[PDB]
């Protein structure tokens, strides 16, 4: 199966501070793809497809673009609640596959 | 009411807009664009190569470019159209060489003049062109479906010869595509059902 | 208006194995994929497989294949998921999504189900 | 050197022309043809094949019956089974086929048309039919007499399995004609075998089939 | 009644006499060969064709994979040309009724039903086991049934003929090609007509045979 | 005079194009040519000679010593003493060369191959080795009866000093092939000889190596 | 997957950009450039050349000149491009007469117009150009290493014809040169490791 490499696993950052994730797939899957946001309860929430275009309802801070060679998800602002599970997918073709992930994480002493 | 026109070499071959693309040019105190000119964008000529399976042609692309105006006056640009066949890695560090290399094919024509006009000779690995191709691409072994890495023919890179000129006015480009010397093979039913996606052969209805 | 419902926990020990049940309101059932997502304790996102509501055509992981069976009822416009042989190193948490014509996606998903096996 | 003149209408540029222009990549030489079955250098040879009349559109029709018309043994004598506009343009039974998808990339068309039946029921369903053709202009049949004014054929189950029809030479540019088809007898079958039978409508291209004027095809999808 | 003896076997077959040659020509060598250690006609599972039978495709050579002798050969080599002699014959009394169109579609694309995701590995390439078709009005790849003439093909009527025998050469780009990646063409069984009889359910099944007829093989390894 | 028109596209500078232009200084004669020695008129020439693989690259090898591989007499029976891959883009033995330097201003390259294989140890060296080739996509061997399977000779030190190899028309554009060799028996060596003895490969390319689709050499040094 | 092109002389023949220079032109209240117009400089046709010991071509030199903005639109200037062949000393009194002395070919060319191309013939004292030399240049004993006086082309001088104009656009000039009638001898091995200078053949690695 074609696997989508997330990277990086982990990262630390506080309020604000743009940071963007990239992820790099071994097959061109062209313009098809999606994230994810993923709540503690459990909970999973669609957030951005097909690069610039955005879900209705989810306010403008998150934002992505593509390099040709890579997928990045841009977030402009962050906030308490903004620290998740962030997952990239392809479904240009079967079978559907997962990314590694990052855990965000709050500087602290 | 109440041969010589039905031959195949007269029916694909036509004038047709494969690429159209406008590139916003203000102020930038970059301006380029690349694309693999593929029949399977403009849905006209689509449908038109979806009848035949194998296809033998020599595509001749012209380019046409316009100037808009966002009383000044149309000062005369210098563009560069290069084409870069398969094979050739893009490490893109602009502003230094990699178009002005004498490998790739290039041509200089000004705003005003006979549109540019070149004429891209047969390029494969095997006999023919393939429009339905039924496997994955290379050994990859879940490698893409869909897609024969055999059968590429490059990209079409135009960009500006000029620096930046202080002006508002808006560069558009138009290629046009007439194949020759056109050999079919193996004719296929029409596709009645719209595209969804220009990548496979999957379908709505 | 649109939603989905996939309530339940129902933990089950080895030699037999617990069905899904996935329902949908607030669209048109037969017109719509319906997909499946496994969310691992080990936070495995494994994808299970997706299915057709107007045909019987499936789709199937190769480490998942021969082990979950997916079938659907247009009458109760629901998706079921027939699983075999589980034992104790299968858990997760279930979800199942929509897709559709453009982008096949996501954008809904359910509850989640809490699945703990034990011998 | 040789003084020249730039004649009217000079550095246009043209999208029917035909001209000889500068090669992109000179010293190439391109792979060798190697042969491969199936050359079509005409766009009538593709014509000229058989293709599927779909005779069942109706409302709530949908799917694999639109190819078939049933047949059952409970029907009367001298019921009106379907009638088959050829208008090209217009969507009949003809609407896409081989001769209709090609044709609609031109305009004018002439040409002679044929049309083959088969009959999919058991092998031992009796009875007989009509098969009849309207002339242009042909005051379309009320029930069966109408019909039997123009050229037709009294098609058996058991004898003849296949139909070969001619058409002599329609024509149409940017009602006319039509095919009536009645109930000559009851449609006997034994009890073991199924009550509903069905019919395969086909059309193909004569060699006088001509086209000319290419056009964009209607169908965007 | 007249028996088609290739190889070491044979089946009992109907009379063959002005069979069907794909686009007019026949599989003649490129300008070892098996016309021994892979011959004879190798028999798929029998399919059992009801009245909601919607169809089957069997591509070449994806039925082949792992078959008999010819399974070996499959992964043995680097590349091969291989022409197809496919005979489909369904037995069936004068008490049933139906249509079977035997297709062969050279460089099918397959597709899905109302999403933009493309098949994979398991979905395309099936073995032995063979697909269904799941829309076969529009053939699932977006065209019409109604245009699917145009290529070669026999009609299987069970008044006149009960089994057809279409002859395959081969059809490429190239002059070989690999094994488990592309399938060069594909064998389709078109229920156009339903099956019909007194009863609620009967069973009709189908055989199919296929033989790869003059063809080479080279890049010996393993 | 001639009437005539501008074509589209005329007046651009085209680069792969090919035209007589006026001369800068008429009225002057160059010098004669005198015969050189090595007249070179086409690319493959210098292609078909020989040149150096070097088979020793790994870790810490600089120098001299990459173009030699070591063989003592402490080895033991069926030990790997290395592989070769064919690919010309990426980086194997075959890296630099004469057919490897060439090909990297060309794209699409097929033809057959030659290796040889030339033993620069001692007079007195005993012991066979095994010389074999992996077809595309050919199971790798694991140790010895794999590689066995396709084509394959036994090389032996006393007899023959030099190897003679023929690949069959490899193929590549923008895992294949390899080539195994092992220890068929010990290194036998005499008590004055030393106990390292090497060898030195070398490949050309056949009469039908041929070439096309001139590009940039992707190396800037 | 699966002998015309590969001639010598369709191999080293394409077109390559060997010198690059901009002049800023602003207000003068001079102007000019020449170059030797040599192999070494351009990097990709020097390995490109560097394959060959002895070489026989004629050098066709192209001259594209494009003008850049610093709505005033762009003025139509004259450009004399000459050619200086090598033994005319240079005594540079500019405003007055050398350039304009009949002996030196000099071609006038527009702006807006087809570019200029001449074709420089074969000039040298030996039958073919030297690009490996060994040994030292004239007799100094003592003299320069790896330069031979016996191989000089020229000098390429390219100055505007018309006076000062007053405006703040750059005049950028590209010069392509594409050799035509190759004769090769002595194939070399290829050079890997990079180029530290163009004077000579010395190595870092």
């Amino acid at each position: 199966d074609i696997q989508m490499t997330q990277s990086p696993s982990s990262l630390s950052a506080s309020l604000g501070e743009r940071v963007s994730l990239t992820c790099r797939a071994s097959q061109d899957i062209g313009s098809s793809l999606n994230w994810l946001q993923q709540e503690p309860d459990g909970t999973i929430k669609r957030l951005i497809y097909a690069t610039s275009s955005l879900d209705s309802g989810v306010p403008k801070r998150f934002s992505g673009s593509r390099s040709g060679s890579d997928y990045s998800l841009t977030i402009s602002s962050l906030e308490s609640e903004d620290f998740v599970d962030y997952y990239c997918l392809q479904y240009a073709s079967f079978p559907l596959t997962f990314g590694a992930g990052t855990k965000l994480e709050l500087k602290r002493a | 009411t109440v041969v010589s026109e039905t031959l195949v070499e007269n029916f694909l071959s036509r004038a047709a807009l494969v690429s159209k693309r406008s590139f916003e040019y203000k102020d930038h105190t970059k301006n380029f664009f690349k694309w693999t000119i593929n029949t399977r964008s403009f849905v006209q000529l689509r449908r038109k190569l979806e009848l035949f399976t194998y296809l033998r042609f020599d595509a001749e692309i012209t380019i046409l470019t316009t100037v808009a105006v966002n009383y000044v006056g149309l000062p005369d640009l210098t563009l560069q159209a290069m084409f870069v066949p398969t094979g050739a890695l893009t490490p893109e560090k602009q502003d230094s060489f990699h178009w002005q290399s004498g490998s790739n094919a290039s041509v200089f024509f000004k705003i005003s003049d006979p549109p540019a006009r070149i004429t891209i000779p047969f390029m494969c690995i095997n006999s023919a062109y393939s429009v339905f191709y039924d496997g994955f691409a290379g050994f990859e072994k879940n490698g893409l479906y869909g897609i024969n890495p055999a059968d590429t023919i490059g990209n079409l890179c135009v960009r500006i010869v000029n620096e930046h000129q202080p002006v508002g006015f808006t560069v558009t480009v138009r290629v046009y595509m007439k194949p020759k010397h056109i050999k079919a093979w193996a004719p296929r039913p029409p596709r009645t059902l719209p595209y969804m996606s220009i990548a496979n052969a999957n379908y709505k209805g | 208006q649109v939603q989905l419902q996939q309530p339940g926990a129902e933990l089950v020990m080895p030699g037999a194995s617990v069905k899904m049940s996935c329902k949908a309101s607030g669209y048109t059932f037969t017109d719509y994929w319906m997909h499946w997502v496994k969310q691992r304790p080990g936070q495995g996102l494994e994808w299970i497989g997706a299915i057709d509501t107007s045909d019987s055509y499936t789709t199937y992981n190769r480490k998942f294949k021969g082990k979950a069976t997916l079938t659907v009822d247009e009458s109760s416009s629901t998706a079921y998921m027939q699983l075999i042989s589980l034992t104790s190193e299968d858990s997760a948490v279930y979800y199942c999504a929509r897709g559709g014509g453009g982008n096949s996606p996501f954008a809904y998903w359910g509850q989640g189900t809490l699945v703990t096996v034990s011998a | 050197g040789v003084p020249t003149y730039l004649l009217p209408g000079s550095g246009q540029f043209l999208t029917t022309d035909d001209h000889s222009s500068a090669p992109a990549l000179p010293c190439f030489n391109p792979t060798p043809e190697m042969h491969i079955p199936g050359q079509v250098r005409n766009m009538l040879e593709v014509v000229q094949v058989e293709s599927m009349m779909e005779i069942n559109n109706t409302e709530s029709a949908v799917g694999m019956e639109r190819l078939k018309v049933d047949i059952s043994a409970l029907t009367d004598v001298d019921q009106l089974l379907f009638n088959i506009p050829l208008d090209i343009q217009l969507d009949g039974p003809l609407r896409n086929t081989l001769v209709g998808n090609i044709s609609r990339y031109y305009t004018h068309w002439s040409g002679s048309l044929e049309m083959t039946f088969m009959f999919c029921g058991s092998f031992m369903a009796a009875g007989k039919l009509i098969l009849c053709y309207t002339p242009p202009g042909g005051s379309c049949p009320t029930t069966r007499e109408t019909a039997m004014l123009g050229t037709h054929i009294v098609w058996d189950f058991g004898l003849q399995s296949s139909v070969t029809l001619i058409i002599p030479w329609i024509s149409g540019s940017h009602n006319v004609g039509y095919v009536t088809c009645f109930m000559q007898t009851n449609l006997i079958v034994p009890s073991e075998s199924s009550d509903t039978c069905s019919l395969i409508g086909f059309i193909a291209a004569k060699d006088d089939f001509s086209l000319r004027l290419m056009r964009d095809s209607p169908d965007i999808g | 009644v007249l028996q088609l003896k290739l190889g070491n076997s044979a089946i009992v077959t109907q009379e063959a006499a002005n069979y069907c040659c794909a686009y007019g020509e026949w599989p003649n060598y490129l300008p070892t060969q098996p016309e021994t250690a892979t011959d004879r006609f190798y028999t798929l599972k029998s399919v059992k064709w009801e009245t909601g039978s919607t169809g089957w495709w069997w591509k070449l050579p994806d039925a082949l994979n792992n078959i008999g002798m010819f399974g070996q050969n499959v992964q043995h080599h680097y590349l091969y040309r291989s022409g197809f002699l496919i005979h489909v014959q369904c037995n069936a009394t004068k008490f049933h009724q139906g249509a079977l169109l035997v297709v062969a579609i050279p460089e099918h694309q397959r597709g899905a039903h109302n999403t933009n995701t493309s098949p994979g590995f398991d979905d395309i390439m099936k073995g032995e086991e063979g697909g269904t078709f799941n829309h076969p009005y529009v053939l699932d790849d977006g065209t019409s049934l109604a245009c699917a003439t145009i290529f070669p093909h026999q009609w299987i009527n069970l008044r006149t003929n009960n089994s057809a025998t279409i002859v395959l050469p081969w059809m490429n780009a190239a002059p070989m090609d690999f094994p488990l990646r592309h399938n060069q063409w594909t064998l389709a069984i078109i229920p156009v007509v339903p099956l019909g009889t007194r009863t609620t359910s009967s069973m009709v099944p189908i055989t199919v045979s296929i033989a790869p007829m003059c063809c080479e093989f080279n890049g010996l390894r393993h």
